[PDB]
């Protein structure tokens, strides 16, 4: 004002100042894809396996106990079923969730 | 002269209006940076989809079971310290005053509704005693009385007891340990 | 016999499966759990980042505003050079931002309070008995604009009241 | 996983599962006689954990499996995305400091 | 249940939101139902259960919003009907609709706003009807109740 006249620097190398305090926040940023991008990669090769083995019971354990009754016969599946008219008529909540809708 | 205008021109002129372009093309930046973010948390909710199955349940079988063992304190009779830490391993290292002693105290603390009343919440807590003595002659063992293990033995055996605090009885166990001689 | 297959390869796939499998999600979803957790708060932090392109990547690109606001102004048509206030009114809002600095510091107000606008530096001289040679108190120095405070401040841990050895820089020799 | 801590006891507070540590040792064992009479009734809540700890154990690997596919395929892509977008930012400041010291060099040059 | 959404206003209380022990069992009775495909009538069904609890509750604040009981006292009179609440409490319940209805999601599902046209649809006519209700008190005479209308802005 009274003698600030050369604030060009100060005030835009300050405002670089800045930039270097957004230089920092490019630290941020590469920091940022670096620890959240680091987490995608880490979580992301250790659960990739994690899909494979649930993927062992959600191909083979699936369609393996899909099949178990592949063949299955025909009077055993009238008594478990009247065995289901046991359990399915003692109500949902007796019974439970996946109780209930598994036997479903 | 117009070299110092010179570098109004050159400085202000091409510093604001690459200012206002980079910055600009910063925007863009930013618009990609929200775009990554909203499709990151966005695929980021199978996340929190999958990470309700926290089936807790091996909590009330570690408290069921610690119920269990706790009985086996309460009934006076908890000589299930292993001797006497246990060595080398009872959660990694000497945790049978960690696990135990604060189980004598906290699990003295266990009040179910009346839950063996306060005459066994204190000799319970003298188990915790007991177990605090020993635990007391054990992170002694760990660091006052070596005091030549630079390594976990005293680092990570205290700090493995690091359960239990007042680690200025130990400094106290410094100026009658290390400081002994002195 | 296939019903006995489905005992064991069916008591493989529910135990084996479930129990394996838990280790599976167990274990390798606790890493997603814990690594989620990591990139959870990497994504709070992260829209902290997304707000720091708005802290700075539109706060310089509003000082940038100012700047191709004034060369959009460029009213030639030379002395409308003082195209930046950011040379006086964010620039003693920044130097005003070092009455903030100042005013944490404090660093006058207390009551001196004028124009520390560069409060140019500060040091930690331990003083010394000018006369017998040996140490003074310690003192924090505090060179502002157009004042000096040469504030012994121990034990004023702050920097609100120290100890001020002050006089104006007009005349300090 | 998370488990195999101290816990004991943590949140001393016993959690009166079946109430059987209320009916048993907080309502028959009140004054640290029993639990031996309850201490019968902690095994069987140790066969209730086998039974609850069956019964939780089925609905525990229960929930599965479909998909969460674009999770790790997205967590790929967007893994990428994100490099590229990383380069975005580095080369961000890179143009952008740039031309805060190429204009504040040549501002210097104004100083 | 019913309520006067007035005392979630006036004692400003959070809203309803059903919870995990039913939700489990509702998402999982929801894509057991599109193995059994019905999933969508089940949905049009609780369209019908919280669409019909909003009326109820919405039933409570017709009283003080359907009657502008300020009608040329100066004009105006007061700034004071309960068409505000009774847009806030809509507006409020459209949230917690929004989240509690939209919450229950193997997470792709087309209908989700369908829905949320399917239960507010009959809402946007609910304000449309109330809405018409103040607009005709206010109606027929500028400065009636004239300057009042701007508070009718407000809520829309």
């Amino acid at each position: 004002m009274p003698a600030e006249i050369d604030i060009d620097e100060a005030d835009v190398l300050v405002l670089s100042q800045e930039l270097q305090k957004t230089s920092k926040l490019t630290f941020e940023i590469n920091k940022s894809l670096k620890k959240i991008a680091a987490t995608s990669n880490q979580s992301s090769q250790l659960f990739t396996p994690i899909l494979a083995r649930n993927n062992v019971l959600t191909t083979l354990q699936r369609n393996i106990e899909s099949t178990l009754n592949s063949v299955a016969s025909v009077k055993d599946l009238a008594n478990e079923a009247s065995k289901y008219e046991i359990i399915l008529q003692k109500g949902i909540n007796q019974v439970g969730l996946k109780q209930y809708t598994q036997v479903v | 002269f117009s070299e110092q205008v010179a570098t109004q021109e050159v400085i202000h002129s091409e510093n604001v209006i690459k200012l206002s372009k980079d910055l600009h093309t910063t925007l863009l930046t930013f618009d990609k940076l929200d775009d990554r973010l909203t499709n990151v948390t966005q695929v980021v909710s199978p996340l929190g989809d999958k990470l309700e199955t926290a089936i807790k349940k091996k909590q009330n079988y570690i408290q069921s079971v610690e119920l269990i063992r706790r009985y086996n304190d309460f009934y006076s009779m908890g000589k299930s310290d292993i001797v006497e830490q246990l060595r080398l391993s009872k959660n990694w290292k000497l945790n049978l005053k960690s696990v135990k002693l604060m189980k004598n105290l906290l699990i003295l603390s266990s009040k179910l509704e009346t839950s063996s009343i306060p005459k066994t919440i204190n000799t319970k807590l003298v188990i915790e005693k007991y177990s605090e003595m020993m635990e007391n002659e054990l992170l002694e063992n760990f660091n006052s009385a070596y005091r030549e293990n630079n390594f976990t033995k005293l680092n990570e055996i205290a700090i493995i007891l690091n359960n239990f605090n007042g680690g200025v009885n130990v400094i106290q166990s410094f100026i009658n340990q290390h400081d002994y001689f002195i | 016999k296939f019903t006995s297959n489905l005992t064991d390869l069916s008591i493989q796939v529910q135990e084996e499966v479930k129990l394996n499998i838990n280790k599976s999600y167990n274990e390798i979803m606790t890493v997603n759990n814990d690594l989620n957790v990591a990139m959870l708060e990497l994504k709070r932090v992260r829209a902290n980042i997304n707000d720091l392109n708005e802290v700075l990547d539109q706060c310089t690109k509003i000082a940038e505003k100012r700047l191709q606001l004034q060369d959009q102004i460029d009213q030639e048509r030379m002395r409308r050079d003082r195209s930046s206030v950011l040379i006086l009114e964010k620039f003693w809002d920044t130097e005003l931002d070092q009455l903030f600095k100042n005013v944490e510091g404090a660093q006058k107000f207390i009551n001196s309070t004028k124009g520390r606008h560069i409060l140019m530096n500060s040091a930690n001289w331990m003083e010394l008995n000018t006369t017998t040679g040996k140490p003074l108190q310690m003192v924090q120095i505090f060179i502002l604009n157009d004042l000096v405070l040469i504030a012994d401040k121990s034990r004023d841990k702050q920097n609100d009241f120290i100890v001020s050895q002050c006089y104006p820089l007009k005349d300090v020799t | 996983v998370k488990h195999e801590p101290a816990l004991g006891q943590n949140d001393v507070f016993d959690l009166d599962p079946l109430s059987f540590d209320k009916w048993v040792p907080f309502l028959r064992r009140a004054l640290d006689k029993n639990q031996l009479d309850p201490v019968i009734d902690e095994l069987e809540n140790s066969i209730e954990d086998n039974f609850q700890g069956l019964e939780l154990q089925l609905l525990q690997d229960s929930q599965m499996n479909d998909k969460l596919e674009t999770s790790i395929d997205e967590i790929a892509n967007i893994q990428g995305m994100v490099q590229d977008t990383l380069s975005s930012e580095i080369s961000k400041f890179q143009i952008r400091l740039s031309e805060s010291a190429n204009e504040l060099i040549v501002k210097k040059q104004m100083y | 249940k019913p309520f006067d959404p007035q005392i979630n206003i006036t004692k400003k209380m959070p809203f309803p939101y059903y919870e995990d022990q039913q939700l489990g069992a509702l998402s999982w009775i929801l894509d057991y139902f599109h193995g059994n495909s019905e999933g969508s009538i089940i949905q049009d069904i609780l369209v019908g259960e919280r669409s019909k609890l909003i009326l109820k509750c919405m039933a409570f604040l017709e009283p003080f919003a359907k009657e502008i009981s300020t009608a040329k006292n100066a004009p105006y009179e007061k700034g004071s009907s309960g068409m505000n609440s009774y847009t806030e409490a809509l507006l409020g319940f459209i949230a917690n609709e929004k989240s509690l209805v939209d919450d229950l999601y193997s997470q792709y599902t087309e209908s989700k706003p369908h829905v949320l046209s399917q239960i507010l649809s009959p809402l946007i006519s609910a304000y449309a009807k109330l809405f018409g209700a103040n607009l005709k008190i206010v109606r027929s005479n500028l400065e009636n109740f004239g300057f009042f209308s701007f508070e009718l802005v407000e809520s829309i």
